[PDB]
């Protein structure tokens, strides 16, 4: 199949800005090229085909341009009804095949993690198996680096994270990190730690517990 | 003008048959193309296929022809999906959409029409109820509830009986190699209120008719 190549994976704008997205494939495509808008749990909708030619209903504002193998998408003066993830595919050729896509998402100040850990409760060990959670609240922008410590060694593997879409009040971001352990592990060590970097600190920042205290 | 509605199981067993149906309205059945893609969990969008309303004919993704039958309901204007021996893998959304092609030879399909799309789960676990257990622990203080152990999605949590709604987060579930979904919701409250204001988390899991609530205070 032919590969369909968008970057970035996502950008963050703010109303009025002009953005731009670009789509690159492993082989010519000539100008067969289409773009989708979609929103969380809607139906996707076609902005453009023919690389260049605005579907339907589509506001001017959206174009599109390139030929070959190198293609882009251009929001001039974007809206707030525009940020949402934009797909495209190519059609040249049997299978039409998608981009993985590029999210875009509202710009807005930094603002650093407020970061909570939570040991397990007494009833959740009796069931033989533990969930260590670390909140990280009302962040931005959204990437983090979330290290779970455990006696003061770093635990890989065991943990999960789990992150809200952009606040419709704030714009910022929600995190979870949940480590999950056997009750026979967790009563082997003492001091569990997670320690959270981003950009909105100068320093990591580690919320701790001691099991039992 | 053109109109698209998907329709599905919902949940179907591994080794069993998914099965989708669309209803197309406002324009024509037979005088277009309809065909099937969908998007898993974390991957991307993939065509399945698009057949001629008036045939019947059409073309298949060479990764999914061996378990794909794509066919007409004309007393109903609907076209439907057979998947089988479906896997764990084909956990995703299925949508319905218009296929166009044009003279370039001819190109393969654009599609600009698209339903709202109807999420399918494959798995072999059985319905069960979510264990809840309280989270936890400066001006403000972070509280929750760990929802875990369930199946199938969704629970529902709130936080005082609705009457605490502000500062509340609730995570997206995960999939465990369990089979089983976990989430957690957490509210940050003022550390002050602690102590002399009670916290409670209401969960509810409609399919196993289960409804929890979970005192979370200061151990």
């Amino acid at each position: 199949d032919i590969q369909v190549t968008q970057s970035p994976s996502s950008l963050s704008a703010s109303v009025g800005d002009t953005v731009t997205i670009s789509c690159r494939t492993s082989q010519s495509i000539s100008t067969w090229l289409a773009w989708y808008q979609v929103k969380p749990g809607k139906a996707p909708k076609l902005l453009i085909y023919t690389a260049s030619s605005l579907a339907s209903g589509v506001p001017s504002r959206f174009s599109g341009s390139g030929s070959g193998t190198d293609f882009t998408l251009t929001i001039s003066s974007l809206q707030s009804e525009d940020f949402a993830t934009y797909y495209c595919q190519q059609y040249i050729s049997l299978p039409p095949t998608f981009g993985l896509g590029t999210k875009v998402e509202i710009k807005r100040a930094v603002a650093a993690p407020s970061v909570f850990i939570f040991p397990p409760s007494e009833d959740q060990v009796k069931s033989g198996t533990v969930s260590v959670v670390c909140l990280l609240n009302n962040f931005y922008p959204r990437e983090a680096s979330v290290k779970w410590k455990v006696d003061g060694v770093l635990k890989t593997g065991n943990s999960q994270e789990s992150v809200t879409e952009q606040d419709s009040k704030d714009n910022t971001y929600s995190l979870s990190s949940t480590l999950t352990l056997s009750n026979t592990d967790y009563q082997s060590h003492n001091v569990y730690a997670c320690e959270v970097t981003h950009q909105g600190l100068s320093s990591p920042v580690t919320k701790s517990f001691n099991r039992g205290e | 003008q053109v109109q698209l509605q998907e329709s599905g199981p919902g949940l179907v067993k591994p080794s069993e048959t998914l099965s989708v149906t669309c209803a197309v309205s406002g324009v024509s059945f037979s005088s277009f193309w309809w065909g099937w893609i969908r998007q898993s969990p974390g991957k991307g969008l993939e065509w399945i296929g698009t057949i001629y309303g008036s045939s019947g004919r059409g073309e298949y993704n060479p990764s999914l022809k061996s378990r794909t039958t794509i066919s007409r309901d004309t007393s109903k204007s609907q076209i439907s999906l057979e998947l089988t021996s479906v896997t764990a893998a084909d956990t995703a959304i299925y949508y319905c959409s218009r296929g166009l092609f044009q003279p370039a030879t001819l190109t393969s399909y654009w599609f600009d029409v698209w339903g709202p799309g109807v999420p399918v789960t494959v798995s072999s676990a059985s319905t069960k109820g979510p264990s809840v257990f309280p989270l936890a622990p400066e001006s403000t203080a972070a509280l929750g509830c760990l929802v875990k152990d369930y199946f199938p999605e969704p629970v529902t949590v709130s936080w005082n009986s609705g009457s605490l709604t502000s500062g509340v987060h609730t995570f997206p579930a995960v999939l465990q190699s369990s089979g089983l979904y976990s989430l957690s919701s957490v509210v940050t409250v003022p550390s002050s209120s602690l102590g002399t204001q009670t916290y409670v988390c209401n969960v509810n899991h409609k399919p196993s008719n289960t409804k929890v609530d979970k005192r979370v205070e200061i151990k």
